[PDB]
C-alpha cells in the first residue's frame, strides 16, 4: 500500500497533466 | 430600436437577453437592475423574515435563512445565539431594500434610457468583449472590490463587533477575533485537504481564526490580483487557452459559480462554525450524533453500562470504535464520527469519546442541546412537515440547512448546465458553426471514413 | 386555416367579453354555490366534516355486500 | 514537430475510429478502471459489510448470486464519506470487506462519465457541430452524480449510494421511498413526466416519421432501404406527418417545424431527468417529498386517511424493515 | 364525528372542566409551538418509554392525567415517579432561562396544552401516544 | 349519395378538431372518462369503498385525490348506474365505486376510439398507421393494469385508482406483494421506457446539434420551412459523431425512427405480459435457489433478500389500511420490524 | 365573416364550461371550515 499509492498518484497526474496541457496546447485552434 | 426583433439581431424573444451582448450601455442596465433585484431580495426577505420573527423561538425553527447570516456576523445576538436586539437585522433589511431603488434607477436608466453602447460616450467605460487588456481592467476593478469586501468581513470580525463564535467558551458568544491565522501553511493547508470524510476540504474550517485570516489572505490576494489585472494584459499562453468572447467569460463565470454553489451547499450542510447551529440548526452529522448522545445520556441515567452495552450486531450500542480507533457514537451515526460540535467536545478526550467523561461529567446544557438537536434534525418535507417521510403533520420544521443546501444544489447544477451550454456555444461561436453546419463546406464529407 | 374564427380574433373581440364577463364569473359563482350551498355533499354522497363517523363510533363504514350494498350505505348514513 | 504536437495530432484526431480527445485521456483510463473493477467485483468480490455492523452482503456471482441479484455492494457505513482507496487498507481482503471496490468504481465511473460529457463536446467541436449533446448527457450524468455521490454526501456515507447491481438498485429505490417519499416529491414527478413523456415522444416521433416515409421500395423488401445514407432528400414527408398529427389532436398542438420538434424531443426528457436528478440531489439533504400524513381530519379531529396515508403505511413498512439491525435509536436521522 | 363537550370534558383536578373549540384549537397550536418537537403524536422522541397517553399520565407520580396535574408538570416537571426533578432538561416555567419557547405561556394558555394533551387521545384513539404502529 | 355518404362527409369534414367516425366513440367516452375523473376527484369520496378521503371536497389535494376503485365485495361487477348494486341511485353509485368503473370503461372505449381515430386519420391523410401501432402499447398497458389485473384478482379493488397518490399506492403495492421490480417483464419495460426517453433525448439533441445553417440568425428554428425537401440536419455528421463517441451509430434514418417506434412500444408491451401474469399472482417473487441458500445459511445476505424483507414490511404494515375489507387486525407485535424502528 | 357555433365551439365549451364551474367549486372548498 506505500507503493501502489504513489504508483496511482503518478499515473493520475500524468493523465491529468496530459489533460491540462493538451487543452492548453491550443484547443481553440483545433476547429474545422 | 436595434437588436429588438429577430430581424435585426438574429436572436429570438426567449434568447432576447442575448441581443444585449454588444450593447454595453444596455448590458450595464441589465446588470444593475439585476443587482438591484438581488439587493431587493436581500432587503425584502430580511424584512419578511423579521416581520414574521419570534425572538423566543430559535432561528432554525422559523424558516429563516437571512437573519442567521446577519446573526453569524455578530449583530444583535448574545450568549448562545439569542437575539437581544432585532434592529441590526432591520437595518440590513432597510439599507439593502432602499439601495435596490438606486440600482433599480440605474438599471432602468442604462437599460431603457441611457446610451445603448458605452463605446462612444466613455472609452474608459466602453468595452469590447474581445479587447483582452480592458477585460482584465474590469476584472482587476472587480477583484479589488471583492478584496475590499473580504476585508470588510475581517473588519467586522476584528474591530466592529466580532463574529458569532460557536466555539466560544461556555456556549456560543459573539467574539472579537483578534489573533487570526496569518500562517499560510494553515490557510492554504485547507486547500490541500481532501474533500472526503474526516478531511472535508475547506468546509472543515472549524474556528473563526482561520476564517478571518483566510479572508485576510483571500482579501489581499484579490487586491493584489486586482492590481495585477489592472496593470497587465493577458499573456500568450492564456490567449490561446481561452475564447475571448462575451459568452465565453459568462461561461467561465457560470462554471465558477457552479463550483461555489456546490461548495456553499457543502458549507451549510457540514460546517457549524461559519453556519452556527444556534442560527441554522444542527447539521445532518450534528443531529445523528445528538440522537446517540441523548440515549447515551438517558440510559446511563437509568444505569446502563454504556461502554459495555452491545448493539444487536456485536457493535457498541452507544460506544463503538471508528475504523481509525476512536471511541465514537454507536448506531448508524458511526458514519458521522468526523463531526465536531461544541456540545460534545467536553466528552472527547484523545481516544475519541471518554467513557469516564460520559459517566460523571455530562452537563445538563449538553443534554438539552442534544435533545434539541435530535428533534430538529435537517429532515423535513417539501410542505415543511418535520421528521422523516413517515412522520405525521405536527412539526413545521425544515432546517435552513436543508433549504440552503437544496436550493444551492438546484442552482449550482443548473449553473453547471449553463456553463456547459455557454462554454460549448461560445467556442462554437468563435469558430463559426453555432448556427449550424454549412452545406457547401460540410466538414465530415471532407473528413475521411472510419472503416 | 380550416374556416373557424381565429382565437386571436374571438377572445380579443369585445363581443366575447360582452358574453364572457358575465358567464365566466357566473359559472364560477354557480360552482361556488354548488359547494357553499351544500349541493355538492348531496349529489355525490361525499360526507361533510361531521359525517364520517357517528358521535361515539369510530369504525370505518365499509361496504361488505354487493346486492345488499345500497341499503348498507343507508344503514351507515342513518347511523349518522 | 516533437512527440507532443504529434501526440495532440492523435488525441484530437477525428480519423480515430473511436475519438479520444483530451477528455478521453481521462475518460478512457478511468472508465477502463471502472469497468475492469466492476466486472471483477460483480463476479468475484467477497461479501461487503455495507451497513458497517459486521453483517456482510454478498454481491458477487461466485458467492451465490445471479445477474439480477448480483451487485457491487456499496462501501461500509463504518467508512462513511471517507476516502477509501486500496492504500487506505492494510490488506486487499480488508479493502474488499469494507466495500472499497465500490468507491473505486464510482470514483472512476463518475470522473470518467463527466469526461464522457466533455468528450461529447469535444467531438462536436472537432466536427463543426453545434455543441449541446453534452448538455443533454448532463441529464443522465447528474442522475449518476446524485445516486452515487450526492445522495451519499447528504446522507454522510457511500453505503447510501446506489449499489452497482440490478436488485441493489431496487433496494436503493425502496429505501429511498421509505425515507424520502420520492413518489410525492414533485421533482421525481417531473422526472416521470420526463421519461413517460420521453418514451411517448420517442414512440410519437418514431411512429410519425415511419408513418410518413415516401414509397421508394417494393413490399417485397424492407422500407428501410428507401433511405440511402447521406442522401439529400428527406426520407419522409414532414408535411404529411404534420397533416396527420395536426388532424389527430388539433393543428396547433403540432410541431410543423422539424427543428422545433427535435428541440422538444431533446428538451422534454432532459429537463425531466434534470429535475429528477435534482430530486435525488435535494433528497440527499433530506428535503423529502410531500408529507400529507394525517392531513384530512374531520370535525371531531379524527384522521380521515387518504391515499397518501396508505403510502405512509407502505413507507412505514419499508423503513422499519430496511437494515433491520443497523438502527439502535428510534429516529432514522440519516 | 364532531368536536363537542362530551369530548371537551376532561378531569381538572375529582372534577371535570370543559374546554372550548377556541381553547382546544389554541392549545393544539401551543403544543406544536413548544412541545410537539419531542411530543409529536403523543410519544416522546427523546424517551420513547414515556408516551403522553392518558393511562401513562394517570399512572405518573403525581397523577398527570389531570389538567391541574399537567399545568403542575409544566411549572415543575418531575420524573415519572416524582423523585427526581427535571426542569433543567424539560421545558417549564421554572426554565424560562433555558427554554425560551416557554416564556410566553400564561395560566390561561397552559391549561389549553393541558387541555390538548387530555382531549386528544379521545379524538385519535390509540394513535395518541401510539407511535408509527398507529399512524 | 345517401345518408351514410352524407354523414361520412360531415364527419370527415375538415375542421379545427377532426371528428370522424371514431369521434362518435372517442369524443363522448374520452370526455366522460376525463370528465368523470375530475368529477370523482372533486366531489366523490372513497369513504365506503376504501375508508379514504379522495376528493377536493374532503380536503385532498391534486396529489392525494383519486377516483378510487370499488369495494372488494363488488367483485368484478360492472357497476352500471342502473345495475343491481346502484339501483339507479346516483348518490349511492358514486359511493359504491361506480365512477371508477365509469372511468375505466369509458376510458377503455375512448382509447379504442383514439386508436381507431389514428387509423381513420391515417386513412384520410394517406399515411401509414404506425402511430396506431405505436398506440398499442398504451392500450395494452391500460388494458392489462386497469382491466386485466383486477379481473385476475378478486375484484376491481386491486386495480389502480385514478389518482396521483393512488397510483403511488399501486406502485408500492406491487413491490410489496408482487416484487414487480424483480419481474423480468417489468425490466424490459424499464429498458423500453428509459430507452425511449434516452432515444427521445439523444435523437432530439443529435438533430438539434447537427443542423444545417439555413438562416443567418443565431436562433436556428426559423431556418426551416416545412415545404422544403432538404434534410434540416446533417445525418452524415451525426453518424460520424456517434460512431466515434459511442462506437455505433444509426446510418439509416428510417431504421432510426423505427427503432424509436420499437423501443418504448416493445417495453410497454413487455410490461403488459408481466402484469397479466401478476393478475394471476404469477410473480417473479423469489429465486428459489437463493431462498434455499438463505434459509439454511443465516449469513448469506444479498440485496435480493433485503428487498424481500422490505416486501414483508410492505405486506404487513400497509395491508390493514390498504385492504380494509379483509378486516386485518394485525397486533403491535406481529408487525415485522427491524431493531429500534 | 365567420361562423359562431361550430364543432370547435362545442369542443371548447363542453370542456371549459364545467372547468370554470369546477374551479368555482374547488375555490369554495378552500373556505370550508372544519
Ligand atoms: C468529490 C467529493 C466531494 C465531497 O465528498 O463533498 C463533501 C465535502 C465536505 O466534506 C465533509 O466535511 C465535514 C467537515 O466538517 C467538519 O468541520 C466543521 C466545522 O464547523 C464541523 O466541525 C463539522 O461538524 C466537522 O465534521 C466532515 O469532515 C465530513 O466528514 C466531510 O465529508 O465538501 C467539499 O468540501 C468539497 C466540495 C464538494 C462539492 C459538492 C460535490
Ligand atoms: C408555491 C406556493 C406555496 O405554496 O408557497 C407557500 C409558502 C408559504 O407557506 C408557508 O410555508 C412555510 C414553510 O415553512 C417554513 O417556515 C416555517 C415557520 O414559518 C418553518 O420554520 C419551516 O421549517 C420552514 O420550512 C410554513 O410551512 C407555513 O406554514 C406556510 O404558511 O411560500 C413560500 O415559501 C415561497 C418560497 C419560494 C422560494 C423557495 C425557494 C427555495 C426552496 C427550495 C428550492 C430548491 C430545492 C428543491 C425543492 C424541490
Ligand atoms: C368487464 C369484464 C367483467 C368481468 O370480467 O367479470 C368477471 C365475471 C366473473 O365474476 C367473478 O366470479 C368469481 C367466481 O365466483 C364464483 O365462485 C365463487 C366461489 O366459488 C362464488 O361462490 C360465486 O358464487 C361464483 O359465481 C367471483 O365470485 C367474483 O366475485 C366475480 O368477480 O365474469 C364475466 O363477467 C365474464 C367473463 C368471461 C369472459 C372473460 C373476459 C375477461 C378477459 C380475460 C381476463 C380473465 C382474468 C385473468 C387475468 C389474466
Ligand atoms: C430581470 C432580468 C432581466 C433584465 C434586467 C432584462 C433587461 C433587458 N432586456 Mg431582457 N428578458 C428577460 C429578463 C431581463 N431582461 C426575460 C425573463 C425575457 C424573456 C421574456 C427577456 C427577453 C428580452 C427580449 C426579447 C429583449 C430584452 C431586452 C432587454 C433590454 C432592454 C429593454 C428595453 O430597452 O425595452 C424597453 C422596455 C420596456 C419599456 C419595459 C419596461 C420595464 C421597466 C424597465 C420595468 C422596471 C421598472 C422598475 C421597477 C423601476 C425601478 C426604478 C424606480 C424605483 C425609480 C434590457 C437590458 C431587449 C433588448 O435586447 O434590447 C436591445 C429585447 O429586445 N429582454
Ligand atoms: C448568470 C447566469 C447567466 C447569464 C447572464 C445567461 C445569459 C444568457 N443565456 Mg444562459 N443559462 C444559464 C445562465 C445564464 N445565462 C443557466 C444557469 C442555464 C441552464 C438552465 C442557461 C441555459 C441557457 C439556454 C438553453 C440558453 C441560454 C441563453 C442565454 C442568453 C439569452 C437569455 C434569455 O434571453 O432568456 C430569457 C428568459 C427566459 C426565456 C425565461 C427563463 C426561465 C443570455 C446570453 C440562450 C442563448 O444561448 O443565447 C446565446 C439560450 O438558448 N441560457
Ligand atoms: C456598477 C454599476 C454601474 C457602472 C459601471 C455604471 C457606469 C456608468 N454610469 Mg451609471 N448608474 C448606476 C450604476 C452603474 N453605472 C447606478 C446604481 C445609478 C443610479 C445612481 C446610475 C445612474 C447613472 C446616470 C444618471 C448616468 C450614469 C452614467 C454612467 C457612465 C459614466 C459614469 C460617470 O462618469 O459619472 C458609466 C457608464 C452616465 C451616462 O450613462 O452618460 C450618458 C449618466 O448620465 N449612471
Ligand atoms: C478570481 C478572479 C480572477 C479571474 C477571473 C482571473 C483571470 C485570469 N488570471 Mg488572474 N489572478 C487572480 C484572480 C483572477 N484571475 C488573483 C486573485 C491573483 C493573485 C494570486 C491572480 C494572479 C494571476 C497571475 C500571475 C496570472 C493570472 C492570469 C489570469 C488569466 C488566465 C487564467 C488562467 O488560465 O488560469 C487558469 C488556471 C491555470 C492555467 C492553472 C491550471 C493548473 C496548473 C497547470 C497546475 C500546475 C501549476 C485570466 C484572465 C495570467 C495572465 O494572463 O496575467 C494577466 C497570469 O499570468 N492571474
Ligand atoms: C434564486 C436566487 C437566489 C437567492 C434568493 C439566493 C440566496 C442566497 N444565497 Mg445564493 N446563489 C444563487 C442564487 C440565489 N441565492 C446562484 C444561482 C448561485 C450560483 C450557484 C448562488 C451561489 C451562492 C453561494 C456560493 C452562496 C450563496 C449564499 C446565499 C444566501 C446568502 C446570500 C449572501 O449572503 O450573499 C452575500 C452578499 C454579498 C457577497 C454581496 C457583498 C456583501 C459584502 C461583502 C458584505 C460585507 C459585510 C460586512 C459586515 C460589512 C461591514 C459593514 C442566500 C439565501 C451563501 C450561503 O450562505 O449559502 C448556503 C453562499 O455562500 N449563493
Ligand atoms: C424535548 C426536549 C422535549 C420538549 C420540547 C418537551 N418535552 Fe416533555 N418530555 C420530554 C422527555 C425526555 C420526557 C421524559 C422525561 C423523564 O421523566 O424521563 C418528557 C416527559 C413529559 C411528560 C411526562 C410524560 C409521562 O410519561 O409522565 C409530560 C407530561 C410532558 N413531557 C409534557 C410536555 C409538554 C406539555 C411540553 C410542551 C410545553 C413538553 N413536554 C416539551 C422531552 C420534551
Ligand atoms: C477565505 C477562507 C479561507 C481561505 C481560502 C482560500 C485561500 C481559498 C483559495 C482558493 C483558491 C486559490 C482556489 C483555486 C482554485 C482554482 C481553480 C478553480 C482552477 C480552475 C482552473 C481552470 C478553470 C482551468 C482551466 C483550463 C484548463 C484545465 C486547461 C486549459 C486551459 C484552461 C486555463 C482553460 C480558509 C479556507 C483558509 C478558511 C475559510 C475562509
Ligand atoms: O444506511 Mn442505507 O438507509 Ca440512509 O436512513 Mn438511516 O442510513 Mn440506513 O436507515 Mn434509513
Ligand atoms: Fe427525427
Amino acid at each position: 500500500m506505500e507503493t501502489l499509492k504513489i504508483t496511482v498518484y503518478i499515473v493520475v497526474t500524468f493523465f491529468v497533466l496530459l489533460f491540462v496541457f493538451g487543452f492548453l496546447s491550443g484547443d481553440p485552434a483545433r476547429n474545422p | 430600436a436595434t437588436n429588438r426583433d429577430q430581424e435585426s439581431s438574429g436572436f429570438a424573444w426567449w434568447a432576447g437577453n442575448a441581443r444585449l451582448i454588444n450593447l454595453s450601455g444596455k448590458l450595464l442596465g441589465a446588470h444593475v437592475a439585476h443587482a438591484g433585484l438581488i439587493v431587493f431580495w436581500a432587503g425584502a426577505m430580511t424584512l419578511f423574515e423579521l416581520a414574521h420573527f419570534i425572538p423566543e423561538k430559535p432561528m432554525y425553527e422559523q424558516g429563516l435563512i437571512l437573519i442567521p447570516h446577519i446573526a453569524t456576523l455578530g449583530w444583535g445576538v448574545g450568549p448562545g445565539g439569542e437575539v437581544v436586539d432585532t434592529f441590526p437585522f432591520f437595518v440590513v433589511g432597510v439599507v439593502h431594500l432602499i439601495s435596490s431603488a438606486v440600482l433599480g434607477f440605474g438599471g432602468v436608466y442604462h437599460a431603457i434610457r441611457g446610451p445603448e453602447t458605452l463605446e462612444e460616450y466613455s472609452s474608459f467605460f466602453g468595452y469590447d468583449w474581445k479587447d483582452k487588456n480592458k477585460m482584465t481592467t474590469i476584472l482587476g476593478f472587480h477583484l479589488i472590490v471583492l478584496g475590499i469586501g473580504a476585508l470588510l468581513l475581517v473588519a467586522k470580525a476584528m474591530f466592529f463587533g466580532g463574529l458569532y463564535d460557536t466555539w466560544a467558551p461556555g456556549g456560543g458568544d459573539v467574539r472579537v477575533i483578534t489573533n487570526p491565522t496569518l500562517d499560510p501553511r494553515v490557510i492554504f493547508g485547507y486547500l490541500l485537504k481532501s474533500p472526503f470524510g474526516g478531511e472535508g476540504w475547506i468546509v472543515s474550517v472549524n474556528n473563526l481564526e482561520d476564517v478571518v485570516g483566510g479572508h485576510i489572505w483571500i482579501g489581499l490576494i484579490c487586491i493584489a490580483g486586482g492590481i495585477w489585472h489592472i496593470l497587465t494584459t493577458p499573456f500568450g499562453w492564456a490567449r490561446r487557452a481561452f475564447i475571448w468572447s462575451g459568452e465565453a467569460y459568462l461561461s467561465y463565470s457560470l462554471g465558477a459559480l457552479s463550483m461555489m454553489g456546490f461548495i456553499a451547499t457543502c458549507f451549510v450542510w457540514f460546517n457549524n462554525t461559519v453556519y452556527p447551529s444556534e442560527f441554522y440548526g444542527p447539521t445532518g452529522p450534528e443531529a445523528s450524533q445528538a440522537q446517540a448522545m441523548t440515549f447515551l445520556i438517558r440510559d446511563q441515567k437509568l444505569g446502563a453500562n454504556v461502554g459495555s452495552a452491545q448493539g444487536p450486531t456485536g457493535l457498541g450500542k452507544y460506544l463503538m470504535r471508528s475504523p481509525t480507533g476512536e471511541i465514537i457514537f454507536g448506531g448508524e451515526t458511526m458514519r458521522f464520527w468526523d463531526f465536531r460540535g461544541p456540545w460534545l467536545e467536553p466528552l472527547r478526550g484523545p481516544n475519541g469519546l471518554d467513557l469516564n467523561k460520559i459517566k460523571n461529567d455530562i452537563q445538563p446544557w449538553q443534554e438539552r442541546r442534544a435533545a434539541e438537536y435530535m428533534t430538529h434534525a435537517p429532515l423535513g418535507s417539501l410542505n415543511s412537515v418535520g421528521g422523516v417521510a413517515t412522520e405525521i403533520n405536527s412539526v413545521n420544521f425544515v432546517s435552513p440547512r436543508s433549504w440552503l443546501a437544496t436550493s444551492h444544489f438546484v442552482l449550482a447544477f443548473f449553473f453547471l448546465v449553463g456553463h456547459l451550454w455557454h462554454a460549448g456555444r461560445a467556442r462554437a461561436a468563435a469558430a463559426g458553426f453555432e448556427k449550424g453546419i454549412d452545406r457547401e463546406s460540410e466538414p465530415v464529407l471532407s473528413m475521411p471514413s472510419l472503416d | 386555416t380550416t374556416g373557424e374564427r381565429p382565437f386571436s380574433d374571438i377572445i380579443t373581440s369585445v363581443r366575447y367579453w360582452v358574453i364572457h364577463s358575465i358567464t365566466i364569473p357566473a359559472l364560477f359563482i354557480a360552482g361556488w354555490l354548488f359547494v357553499s350551498t351544500g349541493l355538492a355533499y348531496d349529489v355525490f354522497g361525499t360526507p361533510r366534516p361531521d359525517s364520517y363517523y357517528a358521535q361515539e363510533q369510530r369504525s370505518i363504514p365499509l361496504v361488505t355486500d354487493r346486492f345488499e350494498a345500497k341499503q348498507q350505505v343507508e344503514t351507515f348514513l342513518e347511523q349518522l | 514537430a516533437n512527440l507532443w504536437e504529434r501526440f495532440c495530432n492523435w488525441v484530437t484526431s477525428t480519423d480515430n475510429r473511436l475519438y479520444v480527445g483530451w477528455f478521453g485521456v481521462i475518460m478512457i483510463p478511468t472508465l477502463l478502471a471502472a469497468t475492469i473493477c466492476f466486472v471483477i467485483a460483480f463476479i468475484a468480490a467477497p461479501p461487503v459489510d455495507i451497513d458497517g455492523i459486521r453483517e456482510p452482503v454478498s454481491g458477487s456471482l461466485l458467492y451465490g448470486n445471479n445477474i439480477i441479484t448480483g451487485a457491487v455492494v456499496p462501501s461500509s457505513n463504518a467508512i462513511g464519506l471517507h476516502f477509501y482507496p486500496i492504500w487506505e487498507a492494510a490488506s486487499l481482503d480488508e479493502w474488499l470487506y469494507n466495500g472499497g471496490p465500490y468507491q473505486l468504481i464510482i470514483f472512476h465511473f463518475l470522473l470518467g462519465a463527466s469526461c464522457y460529457m466533455g468528450r461529447q463536446w469535444e467531438l462536436s467541436y472537432r466536427l463543426g457541430m453545434r455543441p449541446w449533446i453534452c448538455v443533454a448527457y448532463s441529464a443522465p450524468l447528474a442522475s449518476a452524480f446524485a445516486v452515487f455521490l450526492i445522495y451519499p454526501i447528504g446522507q454522510g456515507s457511500f453505503s447510501d449510494g446506489m449499489p452497482l447491481g440490478i436488485s441493489g438498485t431496487f433496494n436503493f429505490m425502496i429505501v429511498f421511498q421509505a425515507e424520502h417519499n420520492i413518489l410525492m416529491h414533485p421533482f421525481h414527478q417531473l422526472g416521470v413526466a420526463g421519461v413517460f413523456g420521453g418514451a411517448l415522444f420517442c414512440a410519437m416521433h418514431g411512429s410519425l416519421v415511419t408513418s410518413s416515409l415516401i414509397r421508394e421500395t417494393t413490399e417485397t423488401e424492407s422500407a428501410n432501404y428507401g433511405y440511402k445514407f447521406g442522401q439529400e432528400e428527406e426520407t419522409y414527408n414532414i408535411v404529411a406527418a404534420h397533416g396527420y398529427f395536426g388532424r389527430l389532436i388539433f393543428q396547433y398542438a403540432s410541431f410543423n417545424n422539424s427543428r422545433s420538434l427535435h428541440f422538444f424531443l431533446a428538451a422534454w426528457p432532459v429537463v425531466g431527468v434534470w429535475f429528477a436528478a435534482l430530486g435525488i440531489s435535494t433528497m440527499a439533504f433530506n428535503l423529502n417529498g410531500f408529507n400529507f400524513n394525517h392531513s384530512v381530519i374531520d370535525a371531531k379531529g379524527n384522521v380521515i386517511n387518504t391515499w397518501a396515508d396508505i403510502i405512509n403505511r407502505a413507507n412505514l413498512g419499508m423503513e422499519v424493515m430496511h437494515e433491520r439491525n443497523a438502527h439502535n435509536f428510534p429516529l432514522d436521522l440519516a | 364525528a364532531e368536536l363537542t363537550p362530551e369530548v371537551l370534558t376532561v378531569p381538572l383536578n375529582g372534577k371535570t372542566i370543559t374546554l372550548t373549540e377556541k381553547q382546544y384549537l389554541e392549545g393544539k397550536r401551543l403544543f406544536q409551538y413548544a412541545c410537539a418537537s419531542c411530543h409529536v403524536g403523543g410519544i416522546t422522541k427523546t424517551n420513547p418509554s414515556l408516551d403522553l397517553r392518558t393511562e401513562t399520565l394517570a399512572l405518573a407520580t403525581p397523577p398527570r392525567d389531570n389538567i391541574e396535574g399537567l399545568v403542575d408538570y409544566m411549572k415543575n416537571p418531575t420524573t415519572y415517579d416524582g423523585e427526581q426533578e427535571i426542569a433543567e432538561v424539560h421545558p417549564s416555567l421554572r426554565s424560562a432561562d433555558i427554554f425560551p419557547k416557554m416564556r410566553n405561556l400564561t395560566e390561561k394558555d397552559l391549561v389549553a396544552i393541558a387541555g390538548h394533551i387530555l382531549v386528544e387521545p379521545k379524538i385519535l384513539g390509540d394513535k395518541w401516544g401510539g407511535g408509527k404502529v398507529y399512524y | 349519395r345517401g345518408w351514410f355518404d352524407i354523414l361520412d362527409d360531415w364527419l370527415k369534414r375538415d375542421r379545427f378538431v377532426f371528428v370522424g367516425w371514431s369521434g362518435i366513440l372517442l369524443f363522448p367516452c374520452a370526455y366522460l372518462a376525463l370528465g368523470g375523473w375530475l368529477t370523482g376527484t372533486t366531489f366523490v369520496t372513497s369513504w365506503y369503498t376504501h375508508g379514504l378521503a379522495s376528493s377536493y371536497l374532503e380536503g385532498c389535494n391534486f396529489l392525494t385525490v383519486a377516483v378510487s376503485t370499488p369495494a372488494n365485495s363488488m367483485g368484478h361487477s360492472l357497476l352500471l348506474l342502473w345495475g343491481p348494486e346502484a339501483q339507479g341511485d346516483f348518490t349511492r353509485w358514486c359511493q359504491l365505486g361506480g365512477l371508477w368503473t365509469f372511468i375505466a370503461l369509458h376510458g377503455a372505449f375512448g382509447l379504442i376510439g383514439f386508436m381507431l381515430r389514428q387509423f381513420e386519420i391515417a386513412r384520410l391523410v394517406g399515411v401509414r398507421p404506425y402511430n396506431a401501432i405505436a398506440f398499442s402499447a398504451p392500450i395494452a398497458v391500460f388494458v392489462s393494469v386497469f382491466l386485466i389485473y383486477p379481473l385476475g384478482q378478486s375484484s376491481w379493488f386491486f386495480a389502480p385508482s385514478f389518482g396521483v397518490a393512488a397510483i403511488f399506492r399501486f406502485l408500492l403495492f406491487f413491490q410489496g406483494f408482487h416484487n414487480w421490480t424483480l419481474n423480468p417483464f417489468h425490466m424490459m419495460g424499464v429498458a423500453g421506457v428509459l430507452g425511449g426517453a434516452l432515444l427521445c433525448a439523444i435523437h432530439g439533441a443529435t438533430v438539434e446539434n447537427t443542423l444545417f445553417q439555413d438562416g443567418e440568425g443565431a436562433s436556428t428554428f426559423r431556418a426551416f420551412n416545412p415545404t422544403q425537401a432538404e434534410e434540416t440536419y446533417s445525418m452524415v455528421t451525426a453518424n460520424r459523431f456517434w460512431s466515434q463517441i459511442f462506437g455505433i451509430a444509426f446510418s439509416n434514418k428510417r431504421w432510426l425512427h423505427f427503432f424509436m417506434l420499437f423501443v418504448p412500444v416493445t417495453g410497454l408491451w413487455m410490461s403488459a405480459i408481466g402484469v397479466v401474469g401478476l393478475a394471476l399472482n404469477l410473480r417473479s417473487y423469489d429465486f428459489i435457489s437463493q431462498e434455499i441458500r438463505a434459509a439454511e445459511d443465516p449469513e448469506f445476505e444479498t440485496f435480493y433478500t433485503k428487498n424481500l424483507l422490505l416486501n414483508e414490511g410492505i405486506r404487513a404494515w400497509m395491508a390493514p389500511q390498504d385492504q380494509p375489507h379483509e378486516n386485518f387486525v394485525f397486533p403491535e407485535e406481529v408487525l415485522p420490524r427491524g431493531n429500534a424502528l | 365573416s365567420y361562423p359562431i357555433f361550430t364543432v370547435r365551439w362545442v369542443a371548447v365549451h363542453t370542456l371549459a364550461v364545467p372547468t370554470i364551474f369546477f374551479l368555482g367549486a374547488i375555490a369554495a372548498m378552500q373556505f370550508i371550515q372544519r
